């Protein structure tokens, strides 16, 4: 690409970033950030681990 | 720093048979009696 800056849009430099979340088999890794209460135990609840 | 420790041997490997062996849990995933295919 010979990139000059009187290009018309379309031909001037994009930069690109492309996450890609994996999903092996271990037993976990970063994620968003919640909060982590707490827990129970004996009563039906909603949860997530 | 490193030596020439190859010797010419004329023999060749033997082949022995594996029963039943190498075989491995593909997962981190508990099961109980269950038949997996
Ligand atoms: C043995 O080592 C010498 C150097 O010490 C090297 O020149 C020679 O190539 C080696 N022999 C073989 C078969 O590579």
């Amino acid at each position: 690409y010979g990139f000059q800056p009187t290009n018309g849009v379309g031909y001037q430099p994009y930069r690109v970033v492309v996450l890609s979340f994996e999903l092996l088999h271990a037993p976990a890794t970063v994620c968003g950030p919640k909060k982590s209460t707490n827990l129970v135990k004996n009563k039906c609840v909603n949860f997530n681990f | 720093q490193c030596v020439n420790l190859t010797t010419r041997t004329q023999l060749p490997p033997a082949y022995t048979n594996s029963f039943t062996r190498g075989v491995y849990y593909p997962d981190k995933v508990f099961r109980s009696s269950v038949l997996h295919s």
